[PDB]
RNA sequence: GAGCUAGCCCUGGCCAGGGUGAAGCUGGGGUGAGACCCAGUGGAGGCCCGAACCGGUGGGGGAUGCAAACCCCUCGGAUGA
RNA sequence: AAGUCUGGGCUAAGUGGUAAAGGAUGUGGCGCCGCGAAGACAGCCAGGAGGUGGCUUAGAAGCAGCCAUCCUUUAAAGAG
RNA sequence: CCUAAGGUAGCGAAAUUCCUUGUCGGGUAAGUUCCGACCUGCACGAAAAGCGUAACGACCGGAGCGCUGUCUCGGCGAGGG
RNA sequence: CGAUCAACGGAUAAAAGUUACCCCGGGGAUAACAGGCUGAUCUCCCCCGAGCGUCCACAGCGGCGGGGAGGUUUGGCACCUCGAUGUCGGCUCGUCGCAUCCUGGGGCUGAAGAAGGUCCCAAGGGUUGGGCUGUUCGCCCAUUAAAGCGGCACGCGAGCUG
RNA sequence: GCUAGUUGGUGGGGUAAUGGCCCACCAAGGCGACGACGGGUAGCCGGUCUGAGAGGAUGGCCGGCCACAGGGGCACUGAG
RNA sequence: AGCGCCGGCCAACUCCGUGCCAGCAGCCGCGGUAAUACGGAGGGCGCGAGCGUUACCCGGAUUCACUGGGCGUAAAGGGC
RNA sequence: CCGAGGGUAGGGCCCGUGACUGGGGCGAAGUCGUAACAAGGUAGCUGUACCGGAAGGUGCGGCUGGAU
RNA sequence: AAUGCUAAU
RNA sequence: GGCGCGUUAACAAAGCGGUUAUGUAGCGGAUUGCAAAUCCGUCUAGUCCGGUUCGACUCCGGAACGCGCCUCCA
């Protein structure tokens, strides 16, 4: 659940470091993201000489929530933070490494390639 | 453009006091010029020296074919001789500076409400129960620009409506009249540039009695007669050159 | 009518505890003598924190009230005019 | 309360029972001309042509813009 | 030309600026407020003092971090009614 | 005979201001809010067809003029209310109109397709979150099918805010 | 101006081996205008280039030494 | 067989073209209608499988002066 | 235990950059004046102070690198 | 008493 | 919008019912190597429209433009 205001961490090697939700893009008026989905969010922190810099207005995936995603089969998962992987308008990762493990949601969602850089898929 | 009347700005350029005097020269050739052509020619502002000559005059050049003939005396004019400022006898070399401008228009300035949107609301500030329930404050915006003045000076909304429309034509005018100035400014700076001994479309050489417009090769020696204002023989071969060069392909 | 309130006059009373650590003093250093430096001691102040006490900053409640100005939280002063 | 009263006409819009410039093969009534079996009006049947364009235009050459719009087999065919 | 003489230093869109959300710069994803500038100061200006200034302020602005039921957006529970 | 007793039937021989510290008697005989009447102003819709649109008045436009509608604005008037009809914005809760923002159905197009323009029908439902400012309004950011405009005492303070 | 393993001691760990190298404790010392500390820059020398010489400049090839082996830390094995 | 150069420093000069233009340039300077200084040409000077240029080091620089400089008025005696 | 490093917070130095602002060097021509060089037409210069569009002026004291 | 004189060997 | 004041030549600015304002500039001359400064001379006028009067820049009325002041209780 990631909302306008929402702070995520980036999981990615852009040079950004947080980004801030500032729309959850899902048709008219969503509330909510979760994994899977694609927000617009401003840079908050960025590394040094990155691909993109704070206050750049960017494009992300969401990867991982701290609120449990559930399952069809009955089952959840939830991890210690909220954090996202940038992405150009064609939806592929705009770095070239994804750190730590993604939901699984993001392959049937059509994320591949953030998939297939992400060390662990759960 | 060739068909209208046109305006020459004449400025001395490097030389001093002797360019004043050499754009005093030019500024005989020219009324001299304009006699020989019918043209009507009036003064619109002029700037003399003690010595005799202008460090500027402008004169308008009425004439049904001004600006074709005299738009090619645009660019620095250079003069060599030794001049009534010198006393050691030396030849020096200054410049004066023609401007060449077809006159503008004047065109009145009127606004076309249909590009223009009125917003009429509450305003700020005292009044009481009036100004709670009244639309006296407006906003009036140019839609093309996107620039708008509001007014609440007053407690009429009709007298605020007079006021804002007043304030945003004399700036949109302010606004047009600055980018015809800045078109005016960077064509006189096309043609007449810094005024530097380079730069020279034509010299005057007062010693060896000559005329050379260097831009086509022109060169007559009849000076005298050039200063005088018989200028029709360097047009003609600047015109033909000019035909010359449009010679495709 | 100054048994409310305001000012002044006379005569009394009150201000837990904790903190900071001025001058001075003493010693040492320094010097021609000094200034001054350092340490210790010292205990100054419309100094600091905080009860009583004096207040009344923001909020909530109260609004035919418990109350013709109150209640709860919070907040200012608290050796000084 | 008192006529589903009498006679003549109009309206088809519930107009009546909420308005203007203006628009209209709504309907009914007057007119005033015109064309008709010297076969009218509508339809169909053809013919509707030619020197072919003149100015303008690379063609605008019957069917852009300009200038007038000359004449034939004839019953008519216009350079439209 | 006029005045008794024509606003100096410093400051300035200001607790002062009507036009005005002036313009430029900064901060913000986005800033009528804020801060830094510019100066055509509607209508600053030198003890109704001018311009600054450490410290102080339950004074009035603007921003960030922390944290939150303020809010998305409400849920449940307690007691007095 | 002495009057710019000119406020000219001329209060004294002799007279200016201020009150947001205000007070009393009065008035809806008289203003400010809202309603009402009106509709100049405002908003919308038509008539005319000069001219634009390469060509072509009418795809889209409409010179100079002309006729209306609405009753959101600014006014005019002073009719209930001055022994009181609480006045902005926000919040909350809606409900209605339709001159329709979106979605549905159309005709024309200077409609190839896609996407638009324009007009017609249509009010069932929908019509986002933020930055600025008390703001209404407006601008901006990120989106959206869309980010409609209006009436209800400029809806709603014996509902809250202030 | 610099300094808390800082400077020295005692005792021990460690090594092939001395050492604050490491550790526990004790003492309050260690260094600096003869430039400590900090900042900049540089691998050093035999040589090499220049120069009358003194000096200056430099350290590529070759020889000697050091340092490093993507960026860091670490030890194992071993005569090393 | 090529490349640099031929105002002065510096060895090597005339003609035309250009007319403060085009351009040369290490310094002083050339070029504004008779230019050994710009461009070509002839001729000349220097080197030659090379000739020039740019960068940098030492030299000339006795211009950081130990060799081997200075401070009345040139930069330089500290106010005492 | 130490520990590569990662993280948090606060300092220090350095570089680049910035609305605007300050003066500085330069220029074959501009505007104002004419302070200095002659006793430069008020000897100059000087530290400092105050003032003035500008060079500058004036006060106080100093120097001669001042004329006759 | 009384200001000034650009710029080409 | 109201109230007040004004419009004069090249600029600035006055008086006045009949009539060279004035300053500076400009123009001619002098002086100067030249230019300034200076000296002798000299010159260009009343915004528009309508009235009054023998006669209007001058007085009255209005128009245009400029300036100064006011626009408050809601
Ligand atoms: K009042
Ligand atoms: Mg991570
Ligand atoms: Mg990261
Ligand atoms: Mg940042
Ligand atoms: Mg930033
Ligand atoms: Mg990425
Ligand atoms: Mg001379
Ligand atoms: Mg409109
Ligand atoms: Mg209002
Ligand atoms: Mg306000
Ligand atoms: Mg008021
Ligand atoms: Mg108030
Ligand atoms: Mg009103
Ligand atoms: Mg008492
Ligand atoms: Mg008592
Ligand atoms: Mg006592
Ligand atoms: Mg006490
Ligand atoms: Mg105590
Ligand atoms: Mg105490
Ligand atoms: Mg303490
Ligand atoms: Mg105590
Ligand atoms: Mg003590
Ligand atoms: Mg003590
Ligand atoms: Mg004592
Ligand atoms: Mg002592
Ligand atoms: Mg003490
Ligand atoms: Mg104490
Ligand atoms: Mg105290
Ligand atoms: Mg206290
Ligand atoms: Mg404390
Ligand atoms: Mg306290
Ligand atoms: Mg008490
Ligand atoms: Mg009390
Ligand atoms: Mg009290
Ligand atoms: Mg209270
Ligand atoms: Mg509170
Ligand atoms: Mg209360
Ligand atoms: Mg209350
Ligand atoms: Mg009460
Ligand atoms: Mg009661
Ligand atoms: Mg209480
Ligand atoms: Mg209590
Ligand atoms: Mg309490
Ligand atoms: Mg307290
Ligand atoms: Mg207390
Ligand atoms: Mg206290
Ligand atoms: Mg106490
Ligand atoms: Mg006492
Ligand atoms: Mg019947
Ligand atoms: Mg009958
Ligand atoms: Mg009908
Ligand atoms: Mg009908
Ligand atoms: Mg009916
Ligand atoms: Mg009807
Ligand atoms: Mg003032
Ligand atoms: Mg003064
Ligand atoms: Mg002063
Ligand atoms: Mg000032
Ligand atoms: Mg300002
Ligand atoms: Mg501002
Ligand atoms: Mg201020
Ligand atoms: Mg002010
Ligand atoms: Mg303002
Ligand atoms: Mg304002
Ligand atoms: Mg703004
Ligand atoms: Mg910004
Ligand atoms: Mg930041
Ligand atoms: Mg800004
Ligand atoms: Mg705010
Ligand atoms: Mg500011
Ligand atoms: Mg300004
Ligand atoms: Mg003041
Ligand atoms: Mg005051
Ligand atoms: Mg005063
Ligand atoms: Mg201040
Ligand atoms: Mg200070
Ligand atoms: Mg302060
Ligand atoms: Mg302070
Ligand atoms: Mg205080
Ligand atoms: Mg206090
Ligand atoms: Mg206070
Ligand atoms: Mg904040
Ligand atoms: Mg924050
Ligand atoms: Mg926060
Ligand atoms: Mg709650
Ligand atoms: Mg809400
Ligand atoms: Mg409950
Ligand atoms: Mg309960
Ligand atoms: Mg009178
Ligand atoms: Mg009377
Ligand atoms: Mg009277
Ligand atoms: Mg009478
Ligand atoms: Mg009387
Ligand atoms: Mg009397
Ligand atoms: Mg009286
Ligand atoms: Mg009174
Ligand atoms: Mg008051
Ligand atoms: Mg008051
Ligand atoms: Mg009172
Ligand atoms: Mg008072
Ligand atoms: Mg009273
Ligand atoms: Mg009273
Ligand atoms: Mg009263
Ligand atoms: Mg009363
Ligand atoms: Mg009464
Ligand atoms: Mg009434
Ligand atoms: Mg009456
Ligand atoms: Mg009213
Ligand atoms: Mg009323
Ligand atoms: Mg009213
Ligand atoms: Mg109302
Ligand atoms: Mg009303
Ligand atoms: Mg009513
Ligand atoms: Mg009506
Ligand atoms: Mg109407
Ligand atoms: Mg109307
Ligand atoms: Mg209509
Ligand atoms: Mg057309
Ligand atoms: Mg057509
Ligand atoms: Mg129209
Ligand atoms: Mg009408
Ligand atoms: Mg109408
Ligand atoms: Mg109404
Ligand atoms: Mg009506
Ligand atoms: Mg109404
Ligand atoms: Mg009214
Ligand atoms: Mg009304
Ligand atoms: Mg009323
Ligand atoms: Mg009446
Ligand atoms: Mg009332
Ligand atoms: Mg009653
Ligand atoms: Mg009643
Ligand atoms: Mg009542
Ligand atoms: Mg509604
Ligand atoms: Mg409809
Ligand atoms: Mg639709
Ligand atoms: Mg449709
Ligand atoms: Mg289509
Ligand atoms: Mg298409
Ligand atoms: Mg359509
Ligand atoms: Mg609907
Ligand atoms: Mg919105
Ligand atoms: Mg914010
Ligand atoms: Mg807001
Ligand atoms: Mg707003
Ligand atoms: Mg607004
Ligand atoms: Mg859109
Ligand atoms: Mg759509
Ligand atoms: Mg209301
Ligand atoms: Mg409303
Ligand atoms: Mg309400
Ligand atoms: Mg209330
Ligand atoms: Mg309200
Ligand atoms: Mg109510
Ligand atoms: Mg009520
Ligand atoms: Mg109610
Ligand atoms: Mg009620
Ligand atoms: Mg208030
Ligand atoms: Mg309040
Ligand atoms: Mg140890
Ligand atoms: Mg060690
Ligand atoms: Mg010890
Ligand atoms: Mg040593
Ligand atoms: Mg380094
Ligand atoms: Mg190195
Ligand atoms: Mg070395
Ligand atoms: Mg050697
Ligand atoms: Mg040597
Ligand atoms: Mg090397
Ligand atoms: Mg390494
Ligand atoms: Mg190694
Ligand atoms: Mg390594
Ligand atoms: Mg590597
Ligand atoms: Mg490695
Ligand atoms: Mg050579
Ligand atoms: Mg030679
Ligand atoms: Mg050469
Ligand atoms: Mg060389
Ligand atoms: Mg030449
Ligand atoms: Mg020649
Ligand atoms: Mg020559
Ligand atoms: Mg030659
Ligand atoms: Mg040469
Ligand atoms: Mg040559
Ligand atoms: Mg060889
Ligand atoms: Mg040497
Ligand atoms: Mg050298
Ligand atoms: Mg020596
Ligand atoms: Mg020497
Ligand atoms: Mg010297
Ligand atoms: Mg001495
Ligand atoms: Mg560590
Ligand atoms: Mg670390
Ligand atoms: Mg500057
Ligand atoms: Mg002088
Ligand atoms: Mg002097
Ligand atoms: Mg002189
Ligand atoms: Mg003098
Ligand atoms: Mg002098
Ligand atoms: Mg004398
Ligand atoms: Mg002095
Ligand atoms: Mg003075
Ligand atoms: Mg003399
Ligand atoms: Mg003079
Ligand atoms: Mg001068
Ligand atoms: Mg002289
Ligand atoms: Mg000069
Ligand atoms: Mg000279
Ligand atoms: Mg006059
Ligand atoms: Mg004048
Ligand atoms: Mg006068
Ligand atoms: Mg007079
Ligand atoms: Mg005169
Ligand atoms: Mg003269
Ligand atoms: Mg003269
Ligand atoms: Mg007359
Ligand atoms: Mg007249
Ligand atoms: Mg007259
Ligand atoms: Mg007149
Ligand atoms: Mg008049
Ligand atoms: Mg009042």
């Amino acid at each position: 659940m990631i909302q306008p205001q929402t702070y995520l961490e980036v999981a990615d090697n852009t040079g950004a470091r947080k980004i801030m939700c500032i729309r959850v893009l899902k048709g008219s008026n969503a509330k909510y993201a979760t994994v899977g989905d694609v927000i617009v969010a401003s840079v908050k922190e960025a590394i040094p000489r990155g691909a993109v810099k704070e206050g750049d207005v960017v494009k992300a995936v969401v990867v991982r929530t701290k609120k449990e995603i559930k399952r069809p089969d009955g089952s959840a998962i939830r991890f210690d933070d909220n954090a996202a992987v940038i992405i150009n308008n064609q939806l592929e990762p705009r770095g070239t490494r994804v750190f730590g493990p993604v939901a699984r949601e993001l392959r049937e969602k059509g994320f591949m390639k953030i998939v297939s850089l992400a060390p662990e898929v759960l | 453009m060739d068909e209208r009347d046109a305006i020459v700005e004449i400025r001395a350029g490097t030389g001093g006091e002797e360019a004043a005097l050499f754009a005093r020269d030019l500024f005989n050739m020219y009324l001299r010029f304009a006699e020989e052509m019918g043209f009507e020619t009036e003064v619109l502002d002029s700037h003399p020296t003690d010595l005799g000559g202008f460090s500027k005059v402008v004169f308008e050049v009425r004439g049904p074919g001004a600006y074709g003939t005299f738009k090619y005396e645009s660019g620095v004019h250079r003069v060599q001789r030794v001049p009534v400022t010198e006393t050691q006898g030396r030849i020096h070399t200054s410049t004066a500076t023609v401007a060449v401008l077809p006159k503008a228009e004047e065109e009145d300035f009127a606004l076309n409400m249909d590009e223009i949107r009125i917003d009429v609301m509450r305003a700020s500030g005292p009044g009481g129960q009036g100004v709670n329930t009244t639309d006296s404050a407006v906003r009036v915006v140019h839609l093309p620009t996107g620039i708008m003045v509001t007014c609440q000076d007053s407690r009429s909304q009709i007298k605020n409506r007079e006021k804002a429309l007043m304030i945003l034509r004399s700036r949109l005018l302010e606004m047009k009249r600055a980018e015809e100035a800045e078109r005016l400014r960077k064509t006189r700076l096309a043609q007449i540039g810094t005024g530097e001994r380079s730069e020279k479309i034509r010299t005057y050489n007062f010693p060896q009695s000559r005329v050379t417009d260097h831009r086509i090769g022109f060169t007559t020696h009849d000076l005298e007669g050039v200063l005088s204002g018989h200028l029709t023989p360097i047009l003609e071969a600047l015109k033909r050159a000019d035909q010359e060069r449009q010679l495709a392909a």
